[PDB]
């Protein structure tokens, strides 16, 4: 039985993400961290088979079979290393892996001039639609849904590319009745 | 590497579903695993070698078979809904612990087909507040109201899928306990969006039936398809 630190993690555009991992049987001649971008499969990332650190790139793997633990450490975590992370163990050659409980890991945007910003915008393609924006808010304002069961509230997005500074951000809300302010009393922590 | 087919699949309770997975490789075990939240893969069953498939940690509603080293295949008799989930295929050696990993399929279980929809998908134009007082332009792309949750969003400039500057919810809110939505933000310079010639698209890639499938109902079958909502530069 192998398990992993936490089911959840968003980190912003810089931050070291920080995995961990547990077995139960103490000799287990290996562990293995196999990285899941959306739209592949586990492709593995990093072993370790001897008791202490290996660095490889911005990572580090660290073992204690006198601990059970194992940890995998991103420094300057990347929008591109964003993806579910499998803490595998193959306790032998002729045994078969056992697996962990996963984590997905996600890097937010990080914003360094934060300039929040409560828009508003209106579908082209005609119809009295439109939705809130709310965009440039600190990396610490949580996010939960909304005041009624006609509005949706969605929480932090996640990126997609190695390389901008324009690297959108911001959630979104939207309305099932145009009676309801675009900044109406939100169920969030809220900043000016 | 490895391939599975096929990659999204909606069932009716009671299918047969049968999961193939082809590894080029030259590897001589061959393995069936399931993804669902709390769990980072179960085994369901695995092959050692063309010939005998073994039994694994869930075999309960799947069996398989090994016609081919390389071709190992899963196979649901009577499909539940307890099986809707992502099946990854994976082939091994003794040349490694390290295991080598198809891409995915997306299974999911429904009581009526009825219920598949594609999606309804909106692109929302930037706001003259954002573009005047920040300098800078998101559109947002929104898809609601899909069924199953089998789909892919992709923005395109001009022609060209853009990865950059485009920030994507993670999983899907389920709007409704079948309607899905998903949201996607593409931030751009403002003399960018302001150039009239500039053609920005969001398009979700949605995966229902397969044409072998029957569907007598008063509007269009919910096949596989790309739906896009678009929109060019505008001045003021």
């Amino acid at each position: 039985k192998v398990q992993q630190s936490p089911e959840s993690l968003i980190v912003p555009e810089g931050a070291m993400s920080s995995l961990n991992c547990t077995f139960s049987n103490s000799a287990s001649q290996s562990i293995w961290w196999y990285q899941q971008h959306p739209g592949k499969g586990p492709e593995a990332l990093i072993s370790i088979f001897s008791n202490g650190n290996k660095k490889e790139g911005r990572l580090t793997v660290y073992l204690n079979r006198a601990s059970l633990h194992v940890s995998l450490h991103i420094r300057d975590s990347q929008p591109s290393d964003s993806a579910v992370y499998l803490c595998a163990v193959s306790k032998g050659s002729n045994y078969q892996l056992i697996w962990g409980s996963g984590t997905k890991l996600i890097i937010k945007p990080d914003i360094q001039n934060p300039e929040p910003a409560v828009y508003q915008l209106k579908d082209p393609r005609s119809q009295d639609s439109t939705l809130c924006l709310f965009t440039d808010f600190d990396s610490q304002i949580n996010v939960p849904k909304t005041m009624e069961s006609g509005t949706f509230i969605t929480d932090k997005c996640v990126l997609d590319m190695k390389a901008m500074d324009s690297k959108s951000n911001g959630a979104i809300a939207w309305s099932n009745q145009t009676s309801f302010t675009c900044q109406d009393i939100f169920k969030e922590t809220n900043a000016t | 590497a490895v391939t599975q087919s096929p990659r999204n699949k909606v069932a009716v309770t009671g299918g047969k579903v049968t999961l193939s997975c082809n590894q080029t490789n030259n590897h001589n075990n061959m393995y069936w695993y399931r993804q669902d939240t709390g769990h980072g893969l179960r085994l369901i069953h695995y092959s050692y070698g063309a010939g005998s498939t073994e039994k694994g940690d869930i075999p309960d509603g799947y069996k398989a078979s090994r016609p081919s080293q390389e071709n190992f295949s899963l196979i649901l008799e009577l499909a539940t809904p307890s099986q809707t989930s992502v099946y990854f295929c994976a082939s091994g050696d003794m040349g490694a612990a390290e295991v080598f990993f198809g891409k995915g399929t997306r299974l999911t279980v429904v009581e009526d087909l009825r219920n598949v929809t594609p999606p309804k998908v909106s692109l929302f134009e930037p706001s003259k507040a954002e573009i005047a007082n920040k300098q800078k332009a998101t559109l947002v792309c929104l898809a609601r109201g899909f069924f199953p949750d089998h789909v892919e969003l992709s923005w395109w400039v001009n022609g060209k899928e853009v990865h950059s500057g485009v920030c994507t919810d993670p999983q899907a809110y389920k709007e409704s306990n079948y309607s899905y939505a998903l949201s996607s933000r593409l931030r751009v310079s403002a003399t960018f969006w302001h150039n009239p010639r500039n053609h920005f698209r969001c398009q979700v890639q949605f995966h229902g039936l397969s044409e072998e499938d029957k569907w007598p109902e008063g509007s269009p079958k919910p096949v596989t398809q790309n739906i896009s909502a678009e929109a060019w530069g505008r001045a003021d």
